[PDB]
């Protein structure tokens, strides 16, 4: 969002201050800043300003006024008491060169990288520093013709080089902040073309501040200078992004999806299957082709093509870096790594039926291969390519299996964790035969940085992230069926009592906190909220990891009370990890925590049947899961697993969806703000509960059958979201796929070139 | 959008005024209030990507200049013209155009960027610039303003250059949007207009005129160059005149008197007469004095002249869609063009009765009250403009018919493949043609629209090809391209502009590899190439004929009737391989298909020599014959090969380590994981069985593939140098790559009996040509694949060479596909596809093909304006009281306070009164 | 002939009896439109725009009439004033002069 | 009278539609090239 600049502000002041005298000299002292002044895209604004003389000789006060929002009324924006005519000497020849001496060098890009993170961006205008040391509680910086109209000569460019000092007043900090007050400004002349700022931070929350000419002549100074106040000011009400509905859409490849070549003598491949003879057989497709690969699989089978046994099925990263570290001493050079997995053949193999702990088995393998192999040979930059089946929504191949979802976190993980590797994900049909090798690594190859890709029949698919518009006034027509019960289950208390509010809100008549909290909890509040519309409600104090606590839900809405027709399980907290910091047994353990409780109640309720009576029926997810992002593995599989097992009762026809939020703007904690204060960086904004419940709910009844693959609702900035982290290669996820062969003429009237 | 959607409006007898545009930032209050015009809708859509322009110089061009370029693209395409042909023309333009204001819509001073645009954007002489810079004409381009006349002005400068051989061609129309609304507000003011916008047409219900928006371009050329270069008539223009009805004492009409001078003027420049003229598209543009003056000064001149029977039929599509101003003679000549070409003269809409103001009474002249018949017939059909102006500048012009349209006398055959060709500038745009299309071929013949898409349409970036027989195939295939769902009929993607492109030439023998069931079915399928495509036929008789006499006409036979020998090392197997090769060479080259490397595999060398065009096609054919004969000695010698699942630097060392390897040596080194090993039958056998005993696969046994003996050699030299000594070699057009060496042929290498014999004196390594051939940047592959599917090994030899994961097409020329011309329609679709120039042509030859009219590229619009749309109206208040002012809002006023200014003409309205002057 | 721009001179607005001609006092095609009333001549008036060639193009039509006998005289030729500074403020601005 | 179109600078377009408006103008006229004295060039005094 647009904002007018403190510099700005504070030049604004001082030029009604000096309006009515030809005097050269000035000082302003109480000045207070209160508020932002910000107009959103493509709107008109006005200001108004007085001279409200004190009548006490100097005493001049200013007053600084922005317009009414919409149909409101005028509000102060800034004020001071104006000191003419300062009439006192000072200082004269400080050297500048003497000022950097205690200090490191910055290069001027970091400097703004830093601001950046926090929140701030400059126009061309703004952007006048030309050198700056740092050190200590200390900064200096020389700052470049600051060349605004009436500038070069004339008094404007104080705008600019006040701007400057708040630039450097900001880096020293943390947290994004901005200027509420300066108890003494003083002022003589206009500044000149070079002027060194100094700035420290020596006072107790508050800093001050020296201009010098290129000479050394004192041009202004400050003192007082205060931001912490308006540290951490709520970024929600302030971000220009709307409430969207952003959705993981495959488009296939009609143009372009020829394969292409493959690296030739550049390394070698590994190739580690589930399957010896898949392993064999794709290095042999290499071998004719005269690319040199290695077959892999795990110790739970044998050599049958005198393939490496690796040590996977122990969680220990450790033994499998010991595993390849032999191979590097074979003089083996890895070109890239191949994962193939299985598919659902583990269900036959197994004899099975466990998708949680399918999953814990797959992840916990998969990681313990991944990081041994990372561990020993990173360093080569090996390309990195983990080949799923039947993971993929929105294709056809029956419906996704749950148990493949650990791959697509493990996935982005590495896009966000290392993001040097170029790597990609590729979902082949699970009973379809796989396609040629070669047409894998071509197809692949194609790929500076990271994609996810998919294979049905003959054809190749690409996934996209994609952003459409949310009515939520479907939710204002969404009238709840008086004769009804609704579940509120899982949730914190916050969450718990803004989904029961909106229930209240939407005419809901009876309800159960299927909360653990709810029957144990001093609740009384939730109650008292609640009975504002809520006619009948109960809770439960249940344990979701307790099949008989989760049949206790299953004995209520059986128990004769008006019948159930909503349930929502509401967003959890998750463990923060890395791939680092994790192993496969650790990992096993956190996601069987993390998952257990949906899964158990999202069963039973369908074995029963309360599933399907019900109307809507929603598991919650976050909207970061959709590109992903770095140290947060398990968060990532969870949510994963639960979009899949959501499409899995979604193509048996059941209203069970999982929506993908962003963060709830009632869930942002009043007491540490540093968790939405990291989503505001990266470009994630919260939300009101209530708003993306209206905009989600009465949905289901549209169908969207297939198409609308991993689909989730927040407010984003996606082209923050990819600034923010860190990556050099590309992401078609986010990201446009390239560039392509077309160029531009010189145009018309142009006697040039 | 077209002159058939202004047809089924007009015989449809609708009409098109209607309420004022939304969208437009037009700040207009009450003072529009119940007006009605001729509004284009969604004039201030465009697509600036399709012209090359960037987004903020389309916002800043003058709605104007956008709907000429947009539609002078549209005139070519229908004149069935690509517009790349056009660049570099002796073409004129001359369009009528005037300055419509569009900068003054800015509410504020605008952006840096934009205001550097303005100029050019909006100068009037810059319209005609701007069009023949983007179509990259050379004649004259000019524009011309005489108001309502200009349209009428321009046809008659570009007929007279035209006539006085200025040019080639001539571009000639005008455009006229109202990108403000005060011209509405004007003639709304004076009242001028009729209260309910409707042009009234020469009825005694006459009120006043309406305004209109419109644009239009006619490309025009001289009958006989027309007719020469089997261009498509319309209509043609036979004479013109302007003239000025000036000034006069007022009791004599001056437009009475110049309207008879212009019309006598016009009929004397065309050579004709008044009796041969059966209808005028007359002004009668609704006003009640005016409309009597024109029917006047046609019943002084045409009524006076009729023959018996015949009256003068007289209309105005102004009635349908209003004034149009600056392009109403435009409008008049498409109302005519299309009543020329249906047969009909249009209904004239609103007329209650035939105006008073005029002497009906004798006859000579009725209004198309109900629509009449006009068909053609021994009286040629002509019929005549007026259009006319206050400041006086009026004309005439004379339209007759097209010459008559001849039929192809069109011939009966079998339903051969048709090839339909798409291009467009985004995928988008793609589909949308697919789309428009499929409501053409569903009733147009097939194989005329395809021989119309190749060459009456330019050729883009974004490419598709769909083949088919049948309608119902064609329209599967369009279907399945606009669905954007692939399905077997059809190719797609997107040109890459680098050339390089190379092509592999085979030897017969090689199908001893074993895939006989593909290496006897692709000289079948080359037998059915001889039905299809007559270059193909041609060339291999300009071969057989003329060379089968080196053997006996038994040759000939094989040709015709091709089977196992010809996958076989014989001298009839070889031959019927070179024939085969040279006629496929012949027919990509009738494609256009050029080679910029050519490799040959054995005796293949010789067939890719003479493409590369290093020998006669007779110094070809005895080559070729003399290594046929030693290829018997050899074919029917003791000796074995074998094929080993192991790379040549493994094999030769295991083979050269052992013994048990007496005689036996690697004959080829065609793809990686793969050699061939030949020589005495029992070390060939011993050596499969010591790599079996590796592990590894062998293919055995086969006949021996090199020299047994130096006996064979000296007896095979003696018979080659008498021959090489007599060939008549010269250099070649193009790098031709040797299996020999795996390296480029020199001019004494290319001479050298020795080389010739190399063949036979292993190894063949075509690994180390295929991967030079990508070294040395080629980017595309074709296979001659009719024995050994040499394709293959060209693939795993290729792919497998080094990092950048480059582009690579592999090709199959005599392919798979079950009608034997679809697998090289296929093959060619998906080099055009990815950007090879292919002439489609002989696709079309020898077949009863005509041109037929196609839909016009479907532009992908988006908003270009200076400013953004307007809020909903009831934004509006009443004016200040005009000494009272505006009230003041200063914040902290203890009660109301308001100001105004009154600059000096407003002083005067405002003190009414005078004390002493 | 090219549009001049002169009634953008105004500050306030016309009087009405000088608003009713401003439209054919300042319309290109009326100026050539002018000149064959006031003088009373029956041939074709045409007003040409080519920017800088703007005459030179008049005048070579003017030739092409005479020599196709479409009149007994004709007359050819053109002007150019600047009323606003705005072309001289353009030419300064990206110091073409 | 000719357009100079829109092509590569480096052959000068200008250059070359100059050359031929000025034979297509002596072609007009029926006279030849060495029968004029003089010539009245714009020269506006552009640089290049």
């Amino acid at each position: 969002t647009p904002v007018l600049p403190a510099g700005a502000r504070l030049e604004w002041l001082l030029a009604a201050a000096r309006h009515g005298s030809p005097d050269s000299a000035w000082t302003l002292t109480g000045i207070r800043l209160p508020g932002t002044v910000s107009a959103a895209s493509g709107t008109p604004v006005a200001l108004q300003t007085s001279r409200e003389d004190s009548g006490d000789g100097h005493r001049v006060r200013a007053f600084v006024k922005g317009p009414g929002t919409g149909g409101g009324r005028w509000a102060e924006r800034g004020g001071a008491t104006v000191v003419p005519a300062v009439t006192r000497p000072a200082p004269d020849r400080v050297d500048p060169e003497s000022l950097p001496e205690g200090l490191a060098e910055l290069d001027v890009a970091e400097v703004y990288r830093r601001l950046w993170r926090q929140g701030s961006d400059y126009a061309e205008p703004l952007r006048v520093l030309r050198r700056v040391w740092l050190g200590g509680d200390e900064a200096v910086a020389l700052v470049g013709t600051a060349d605004v109209p009436t500038g070069p000569s004339g008094w404007s460019r104080w705008a600019a080089v006040l701007e400057a000092a708040v630039q450097l007043a900001a880096l020293s900090g943390s947290g994004p902040r901005t200027p509420v007050s300066v108890d003494r400004l003083e002022v003589s002349g206009p500044p000149s073309e070079v002027v060194w700022l100094r700035v420290r931070h020596g006072a107790d929350g508050a800093a001050d501040a020296v201009v010098l000419s290129g000479e050394g002549v004192r041009l202004a100074a400050v003192q007082g200078l205060r931001l912490r106040p308006m540290a951490g000011r709520e970024p929600a009400g302030l971000a220009e992004a709307p409430l969207e509905r952003h959705e993981v859409v495959w488009h296939a490849l009609a143009e372009d999806g020829r394969p292409g070549a493959i690296g030739g003598g550049t390394g070698s491949w590994l190739v580690f299957s589930d399957d010896p003879e898949r392993a064999a057989a794709w290095c042999d497709e290499l071998a004719l082709f005269g690319v040199p690969a290695v077959a892999l699989a795990g110790e739970d089978a044998e050599g049958r093509d005198g393939t490496e046994t690796v040590p996977v099925g122990t969680g220990d990263p450790d033994v499998v870096g010991k595993t390849f570290a032999e191979l590097r001493e074979r003089g083996v050079t890895v070109a890239g790594l191949l994962v193939h997995d299985a598919g659902d053949a583990r269900e036959p193999a197994s004899g099975a039926d466990d998708p949680l702990d399918a999953a814990c088995r797959r992840g916990g393998r998969t990681l313990a291969l991944v990081r041994g192999f990372l561990q020993e040979y990173a360093e080569q930059t090996p390309r990195i390519v983990l080949c799923s089946a039947g993971a993929a929504a929105g294709l056809a191949g029956g419906p996704p299996h749950p148990a493949q979802a650990p791959l697509t976190a493990l996935f982005t993980s590495l896009v966000w964790e290392h993001p040097e590797l170029p790597c990609a994900q590729v979902d082949l049909d699970p009973a379809e035969d796989p396609p040629t090798v070669v047409s894998l690594l071509g197809q692949v190859m194609r790929l500076p940085g990271a994609g996810r890709l998919a294979v049905r029949g003959g054809r190749w698919f690409e996934a996209r992230l994609e952003r459409r518009p949310a009515p939520a006034d479907r939710g204002e027509r969404l009238a709840l069926r008086p004769d009804a019960t609704y579940l509120v289950a899982g949730g914190d208390t916050r969450h718990a009592a803004a989904a029961l509010e909106w229930l209240a809100a939407r005419g809901a008549r009876s309800v159960v906190l299927a909360g653990a909290e709810s029957e144990r909890g001093d609740l009384a509040g939730a109650r008292t909220t609640g009975h504002a519309g809520i006619e009948r409600l109960e809770h439960v104090a249940v344990d979701l990891s307790s099949a008989a606590d989760v049949a206790r839900l299953a004995e209520l809405c059986a128990d004769g009370r008006p019948p159930l027709r909503g349930v929502l399980l509401l967003p959890q907290p998750v463990a923060g990890g890395g791939l680092d910091e994790l192993d496969g047994a650790r990992f096993g353990a956190e996601l069987a925590g993390a998952l257990r409780g949906p899964v158990e109640l999202t069963r039973r309720f369908t074995d029963v049947g309360l599933t399907g009576g019900t109307d809507f029926f929603v598991l919650s997810t976050s909207v970061v899961s959709l590109p992903g992002r770095a140290g947060t593995v398990v968060g990532s599989a969870a949510d994963a697993f639960l979009t899949a097992l959501a499409r899995h009762h979604r193509q048996a026809g059941l209203p069970v969806v999982a929506a993908a939020w962003g963060p709830w703007l009632e869930s942002v904690d009043e007491s540490d703000e540093a968790p939405a204060v990291a989503f505001a960086e990266a470009g994630v904004y919260p939300a009101p509960g209530g708003e993306m419940l209206d905009a989600l709910l009465p949905l289901p009844a549209a169908g969207e059958a297939d198409g609308s693959g991993e689909a989730g609702l927040a407010r984003v900035d996606w082209d923050r979201y990819l600034t923010a982290g860190h990556r050099p290669l590309p992401y078609t996820v986010l990201e446009t796929r390239a560039s392509y062969d077309e160029e531009k003429a010189p145009g018309f009237g142009q006697n040039r070139m | 959008r077209s002159p058939e959607d202004l047809w089924d409006l007009v015989d449809s007898g609708g009409d098109a005024v209607g309420g004022l545009p939304a969208g437009r930032g037009w700040q207009a209050g009450s003072a529009l209030d119940g007006v009605n015009a001729g509004f284009i809708h969604g004039v201030e859509e465009f697509d600036p990507y399709f012209f090359g322009l960037d987004p903020v110089e389309a916002a800043a061009m003058d709605p104007q200049q956008r709907l000429l370029l947009e539609t002078t693209w549209e005139a070519f395409e229908r004149a069935g013209i690509d517009p790349v042909a056009a660049r570099g023309s002796r073409t004129a333009v001359y369009a009528g155009v005037q300055f419509g204001g569009y900068p003054l819509l800015m509410r504020e001073a605008p952006p840096p960027q934009v205001l550097d645009h303005l100029g050019l954007g909006n100068s009037v002489g810059a319209a005609s610039g701007r069009l023949a810079y983007q179509f990259g004409l050379l004649g004259g381009a000019v524009t011309v303003d005489t108001q309502c006349t200009s349209s009428i002005v321009a046809l008659h400068l570009a007929v007279k250059a035209l006539r006085n051989g200025e040019c080639a061609l001539a571009l000639a129309g005008g455009a006229c949007v109202m990108s403000l609304p005060t011209v509405l507000m004007d003639f709304h003011r004076r009242s001028l207009l009729a209260p309910d916008g409707r042009s009234k047409s020469f009825a005694a219900a006459a009120d006043g005129v309406s305004l209109a928006e419109g644009a239009g371009m006619l490309l025009l050329e001289r009958l006989s160059d027309a007719r020469r270069n089997g261009h498509p008539v319309m209509a043609v223009i036979r004479g013109t005149a302007i003239n000025q009805d000036g000034a006069t004492n007022g009791i004599i009409s001056p437009s009475g008197r110049a309207q008879e001078r212009v019309i006598r003027a016009a009929l004397a420049d065309g050579r004709v007469t008044a009796d041969s003229v059966d209808a005028v598209e007359g002004h009668g543009v609704g006003a009640t004095l005016g409309d009597g003056v024109e029917v006047t000064s046609l019943l002084s001149t045409y009524g006076q002249e009729r023959p018996a029977g015949r009256p003068l039929l007289l209309g105005s599509v102004k009635s349908n869609i209003g004034h149009t101003q600056t392009v109403g003679a435009v409008a008049g000549i498409v109302k005519l063009v299309m009543a020329l070409r249906n047969e009909r003269l249009p209904r004239t809409v609103h007329v209650d009765g035939p105006t008073p103001h005029a002497d009906w009474s004798s006859g000579t002249v009725r209004l198309l009250t109900e629509p009449e018949p006009w068909r053609r017939g021994e009286r040629v059909r002509r019929a005549g403009l007026t259009c006319l102006t206050l400041s006086g500048t009026n004309g005439h012009l004379i339209l007759e018919e097209p010459p008559a349209d001849e039929p192809a006398a069109r011939p009966a055959n079998p339903e051969r493949t048709v090839p339909l060709v798409l291009s467009a500038k985004s995928p988008t745009a793609l589909r949308e043609q697919a789309e428009r299309l499929r409501a053409t071929i569903t009733a147009a013949e097939p194989v005329d629209v395809g021989h119309s898409l190749h060459t009456t349409r330019s050729s883009f970036r974004h490419r598709a090809v769909v083949l088919g027989t049948g309608r119902e195939e064609l329209a599967a295939g369009l279907d399945a391209l606009a669905g954007d769902r692939t399905a077997d009929g059809l190719v797609r993607g997107v040109a890459r502009a680098q050339g390089q492109t190379a092509l592999l030439f085979g030897g017969a023998g090689d199908g001893t590899s074993g895939d006989r069931p593909a290496d006897a079915e692709g000289p079948r399928t080359a037998r059915g190439l001889y039905e299809a495509f007559p270059a193909f036929a041609e060339a291999l008789d300009e071969v057989t004929e003329h060379l089968a006499g080196l053997l006996g006409p038994e040759v000939r036979a094989a040709v015709r009737e091709p089977g196992p020998a010809c996958a076989e090392p014989t001298v009839v197997g070889q031959a019927v391989a070179f024939a085969l090769n040279t006629a496929l060479h012949r027919l990509l080259t009738a494609f256009a298909v050029r080679p910029d490397a050519t490799l040959g595999h054995g005796a293949g060398e010789v067939a890719a020599a003479y493409a590369a065009g290093a020998l006669s096609l007779a110094d070809g054919a005895a080559l070729v014959t003399a290594l046929g004969r030693i290829t018997e000695r050899v074919a029917t010698g003791p000796g074995a090969s074998v094929w080993v699942r192991a790379t040549e630097d493994e094999v030769r060392a295991a083979l050269s380590g052992s013994q048990e390897q007496v005689g036996a040596a690697v004959a080829a080194v065609d793809e990686p994981g793969t050699t061939v090993v030949s020589g005495d039958a029992g070390a060939v056998a011993r050596v499969a069985a010591h790599w079996r005993a590796h592990g590894r696969a062998t293919g055995a046994p086969r006949p021996a593939r090199l020299l047994l003996s130096p006996d064979d050699e000296q007896a095979a030299l003696a018979e080659l140098r008498a021959i090489v000594a007599g060939l008549a070699f010269r250099e070649p057009e193009v790098p031709l790559l040797s299996t020999v060496t795996g390296q480029p042929v020199e001019p004494a290498e290319l001479r050298s009996a020795e080389h010739w014999l190399d063949h036979l004196r292993g190894p063949t390594r075509f690994l180390d040509g295929v991967r030079r051939l990508r070294t040395d940047g080629v980017t595309r592959l074709v296979g001659l694949d009719l024995s050994g599917d040499l394709t293959g090994p060209a693939g795993r030899s290729a792919a497998g060479f080094g990092e950048p994961g480059r582009p690579l097409l592999l090709a199959s020329v005599p392919g798979g596909g079950r009608p034997p011309g679809q697998a090289l329609l296929s093959a060619l679709g998906e080099l055009h596809t990815d950007g090879v120039a292919i002439d489609w042509s002989q696709a079309f030859e020898g077949r009863g093909a005509r041109r037929v009219d196609l839909p016009t590229y479907p532009y992908q619009k988006v908003r270009c304006w200076l400013v953004p749309p307007e809020p909903q109206v009831s934004v509006v208040a009443a004016p200040p009281h005009p000494l009272l002012g505006t009230a003041l809002d200063l914040v902290d006023a203890t009660g109301q306070s308001f100001t105004q200014q009154l600059t000096p003409g407003q002083v005067a309205g405002v003190f009414g009164q005078q004390l002493y002057g």
